[PDB]
RNA sequence: ACCCUCAGAAGGGAGGCGAAAUAGAGCAUGAAAUCAGUUGGCGAUCGAGCGACAGGGCAUACAAGGUCCCUCGACGAAUGACCGACGCGCGAGCGUCCAGUAAGACUCACGGGAAGCCGAUGUUCUGUCGUACGUUUUGAAAAACGAGCCAGGGAGUGUGUCU
RNA sequence: CGCUCUAAUUGGAUGGAAGUAGGGGUGAAAACUCCUAUGGACCGAUUAGUGACGAAAAUCCUGGCCAUAGUAGCAGCGAUA
RNA sequence: UGUCCCAACGUUGGGCCCGGUGAACUGUACAUUCCAGUGCGGAGUCUGGAGACACCCAGGGGGAAGCGAAGACCCUAUGGA
C-alpha cells in the first residue's frame, strides 16, 4: 500500500492543471508525484531461488 | 550572510558591513553603484541631501515607471531613497569609526569597493479576492564597504 | 567635397543601368568612384511609362516609410545601391566609397565607360534622369 | 629554485613510417564536437551526444549545418586508435608492481589519480630507471 | 574574553579558540537556476532557432596537450596549362606540337623562425548551410498540442500457464 | 557505454577517497581518464551476478529561483479630518 | 429634460511627481519592424525588398489568430447520467 494511503483525486480539466489526484492541494499517489507509489517496485512474491 | 567578496590590504584598508536589513535591495544597487569611488566624507554629504531631496540617485537598471530628474547627469530617471540611504549612513558611520580607531583619517578614505547582496526575503503573506493569499515579502540587505586610503 | 575618386565616371549619354552596374562591380573591387553629370544620364523606353513607375515609387509608403529620391541625384545612387548587398559590411563599405554628382565638380573630365554609351542619332526612345526629376517634381538645381 | 617534473618527460616513441603517418592523420583530420543537438539552447540539455529521434528531427534528418550524426565512417585509423598524441600507446598504473612488463618505448605510463604522493615518489623513480615516461609526472623544486 | 562603534544582549570592526570559523549555531560537502561586484570579448547605423563546419581579431601563469610558421628540395593520384610554331574558322574560338610536360592534395628531409607560439579555451568578425525540440499529422517554423528556468523525482513488473 | 548491491580474484586512500568547480588527453560515441582548486573519509578494477538502472518533454510531481516590478493595491462607501 | 443637435466649464476622489509598503497574471527560444510573397490555404522569425542609432515617460489598446477555460455547438466512443 506504500503510496496509496489516501483519497487523493484529479480535478480534472477546468483549472489549467494537470489530470493528477491531488489531496489538501498536494499531488498523491501517482508514480510521478512526490510521495507516490512506486510504479514497479520489489515483490516479495517473486522466485529468488 | 555574504563574506568580503574583496582582497583588502590591512594596513591600507577600513572594513565594514549591514547584516539583513530589510530594504530595498534595488534601492541598494543604485546608491552602491553611485557613491562607490566617493571619499567616505563625500558620501555622507551626498546620502544626507539624497536624503533632503536636494540629490536624486540614478536609478539606472530599476527604472520602470520612474520619472525624470534634470540632476541626473548622463542619464535620466532618479529617486531619493531615504531609507535606503540611511542604512548606507550607519555602515559609513561604522567603517569610517573603525578607520579613526585605527589610526586612519576616516573621512578622507577612498570607497574602494561596496556591495550589496540580497540575502533573503522575510516572507509576508497577503489574503486576496476569492478566498487565495499571495507572496508579500521584504528583502534583506547585506553590505559590504572597503575603505582606502588615498 | 572633395572625394578621392580612383576613377570618376561620365555619365552624360550614358545608360543608367549599364554604368550602375559596372561602377558596383568596381567599388565591390576596392575602388572609389564618382559618377559625373547624372542629371544627363539616360535610360531607354517609352518615356510615359518609364516615368510611371518612377512616379509609382514616390508614391508608395507608409509611416515605416519608403523613402525614393526625385533627384536624377539619388536617383543615380539608389539605382546603384540595388546592385550591391548595401546590408553587409562589405557591401555598405563599397556603395559608400561610391559618390554621385550633378554636372562635374572635379576638374579632370570623367572617362566613358565601355558598353554604356548611347548614340542620339540612331535613338529617340529614351529619358534624361533630369527630365524624370523634373516630372517627379525635383528642383531644377542644375 | 625552479619547478622541474620527474622522470623522461621528454622521452619519444619509436613508431614505424606508417603508424606515424597515420597518427599525424588523425592528427590533421580530427572530428566534429558531436554534441547533444541543441545543447546550447536549453541548460537542462547537457553535451552529452544522444541520437537526435524527432521524426522530423532537423539533425537526425542530415540538413547541412545542424550538425554530424555518429557514424562508423568517422572512427579513427585502425593503427594510431587510443595512442595518447605523442605516439605511446598508455597503461593505467597504480603501483610499482604494474611497470612490470611495461615497454618504455612503445608505452608510457599513467598514475592513477587516487594514488598518494608516498606511493607516487616510488613509482616515479623507478619507472624512469625502467626508460618509462610518466605521462601526468611530479613538479619538484630544484 | 577584552577593546572600539551603535539607541543597542542587534549588527559591524579589532581580537580569541580550533587542523579548519569559507566548521560560529537549520553550523559536513555545498551542484544548477539565479543575484551583487568584477575581469575578457563585443558594443548606442543596425536584423531574429541563438549554431555546425572554414577561416580571421582580441584575450590566456603552471599543471594535465606540443606543436606550428616560411625558402628550398624529395615524392607526386585524378586533373593538367601559359607562352611560342604550324594549320583551320565570317567570328567568339579551335586543331597539331611543345606535353600527359610545368603544375598537382598529403607526407618527408635540410636550413631558418614562433612560445599567446600551435592546439585548446572565452568572446567576436567573415563565408557556406540553417524558420527549435518532442508530439499530432498526407503535409509542422507553424496562426496544431506541451513547457517560465534549474535540480531532484518520474513509465515493460510479479505469479501461474502456454509456445 | 553507465548506475545499485552481492560474490570470487585483485588494487588505491589523511604523503588526502568520494563529491564539486575550472581546465588537459582518449573514444565515431554511450563514456573513460588525467591536472589544478575545494573537500576531509572513504573509493575502485576484472570476472560472474543483481535490479524501485540511465529523462528534455507527460496543462508531469516536489523544492528552489528570475523577468514581470520598485509595477497594481494602501483613493472610490453620505463616516472626505 | 445634455438622450440628441454638440459639445463646454466647473466640483470631489484617482490619475501624474515624491517617501514608505509591496503582490499577481504571464514567459520554448530569439525579437526595432513594415510592405509583398511563400508556407498545413490567417508569418515579428521563411524569401525579396523597404525601413531601422540606443535607453526611458505617459497614452489610448491596432496586432501578437494577446491572457484567461483539454469547445458548451457538431460528429466519433459497441462512454455516463
Ligand atoms: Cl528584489
Ligand atoms: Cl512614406
Ligand atoms: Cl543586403
Ligand atoms: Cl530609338
Ligand atoms: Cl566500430
Ligand atoms: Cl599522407
Ligand atoms: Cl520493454
Ligand atoms: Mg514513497
Ligand atoms: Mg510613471
Ligand atoms: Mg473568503
Ligand atoms: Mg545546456
Ligand atoms: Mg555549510
Ligand atoms: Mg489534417
Ligand atoms: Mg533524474
Ligand atoms: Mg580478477
Ligand atoms: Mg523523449
Ligand atoms: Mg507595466
Ligand atoms: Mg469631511
Ligand atoms: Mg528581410
Ligand atoms: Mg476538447
Ligand atoms: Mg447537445
Ligand atoms: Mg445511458
Ligand atoms: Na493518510
Ligand atoms: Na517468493
Ligand atoms: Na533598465
Ligand atoms: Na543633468
Ligand atoms: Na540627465
Ligand atoms: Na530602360
Ligand atoms: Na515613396
Ligand atoms: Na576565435
Ligand atoms: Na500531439
Ligand atoms: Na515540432
Ligand atoms: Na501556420
Ligand atoms: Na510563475
Ligand atoms: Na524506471
Ligand atoms: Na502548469
Ligand atoms: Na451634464
Ligand atoms: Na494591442
Amino acid at each position: 500500500y506504500a503510496g496509496l494511503r489516501t483519497p487523493a483525486e484529479s480535478f480534472g480539466s477546468g483549472r489549467g492543471q494537470a489530470h493528477v489526484p491531488k489531496l489538501d492541494g498536494r499531488a498523491r499517489r501517482v508514480p510521478q508525484a512526490v510521495k507516490g507509489r512506486s510504479a514497479h517496485p520489489p515483490k516479495t512474491e517473486k522466485d529468488r531461488s | 550572510g555574504i563574506s568580503y567578496s574583496v582582497e583588502a590590504d590591512p594596513d591600507t584598508t577600513a572594513k565594514a558591513m549591514l547584516r539583513e536589513r530589510q530594504m530595498s535591495f534595488k534601492h541598494s544597487k543604485a546608491i552602491a553603484r553611485e557613491i562607490k569611488g566617493k571619499t567616505a566624507g563625500e558620501a555622507v554629504d551626498y546620502l544626507e541631501a539624497v536624503i533632503e531631496g536636494d540629490q536624486p540617485v540614478p536609478f539606472k537598471q530599476h527604472n520602470s515607471g520612474v520619472g525624470h530628474k534634470s540632476k541626473v547627469d548622463g542619464w535620466d530617471a532618479g529617486r531619493y531613497p531615504e531609507k535606503a540611504s540611511k542604512a548606507f549612513l550607519d555602515l559609513l558611520e561604522n567603517a569610517v569609526g573603525n578607520a579613526d580607531h585605527q589610526g586612519f583619517d576616516g573621512e578622507a578614505m577612498t570607497i574602494k569597493h561596496v556591495a550589496a547582496h540580497k540575502v533573503g526575503e522575510q516572507q509576508g503573506r497577503k489574503p486576496r479576492a476569492m478566498g487565495r493569499a499571495s507572496a508579500w515579502n521584504s528583502p534583506q540587505v547585506d553590505v559590504e564597504l572597503i575603505l582606502e586610503e588615498p | 567635397a572633395e572625394f578621392d575618386a580612383d576613377v570618376i565616371v561620365d555619365a552624360r549619354d550614358c545608360i543608367m543601368g549599364r554604368v550602375a552596374s559596372q561602377v558596383a562591380e568596381q567599388a565591390l573591387d576596392g575602388e572609389t568612384v564618382a559618377v559625373v553629370n547624372a542629371e544627363r544620364a539616360v535610360i531607354t523606353g517609352r518615356e510615359e511609362q518609364i516615368v510611371e513607375k518612377y512616379e509609382k515609387r514616390v508614391d508608395i509608403g507608409n509611416d515605416n516609410g519608403y523613402f525614393y529620391p526625385k533627384r536624377p541625384d539619388g536617383i543615380f545612387k539608389r539605382t546603384i545601391r540595388g546592385m550591391l548587398p548595401h546590408k553587409k559590411q562589405r557591401g555598405r563599405e563599397a556603395f559608400e566609397s561610391v559618390r554621385v554628382y550633378l554636372g562635374n565638380p572635379y576638374d579632370e573630365d570623367g572617362e566613358v565607360l565601355d558598353g554604356t554609351s548611347l548614340d542620339r542619332l540612331s535613338n529617340i526612345k529614351f529619358v534624361t534622369l533630369g527630365e524624370i526629376s523634373e516630372t517627379l517634381g525635383a528642383n531644377k538645381t542644375w | 629554485t625552479e619547478l622541474q617534473a620527474r622522470g623522461l618527460t621528454e622521452k619519444t616513441p619509436d613508431l614505424s613510417d606508417e603508424d606515424a603517418r597515420l597518427l599525424t592523420q588523425r592528427h590533421r583530420v580530427g572530428k566534429p564536437q558531436f554534441n547533444r543537438q541543441d545543447h546550447h539552447k536549453k541548460k537542462r540539455v547537457s553535451t552529452s551526444w544522444r541520437k537526435p529521434r524527432g521524426q522530423l528531427s532537423k539533425q537526425r534528418r542530415g540538413i547541412k549545418g545542424k550538425g554530424d550524426t555518429v557514424e562508423a565512417g568517422f572512427r579513427s585509423p585502425t593503427a594510431v586508435r587510443g595512442k595518447h598524441p605523442s605516439g605511446f600507446e598508455e597503461v593505467r598504473v597504480h603501483n610499482v608492481d604494474d611497470l612490470e612488463g611495461v615497454d618504455g618505448d612503445t608505452e608510457a605510463v599513467r598514475i592513477a589519480s587516487k594514488v598518494g604522493a608516498r606511493k607516487r615518489e616510488r613509482i616515479e623513480e623507478e619507472a624512469e630507471d625502467a626508460g618509462i615516461r610518466v605521462l601526468n609526472p611530479t613538479y619538484v623544486e630544484v
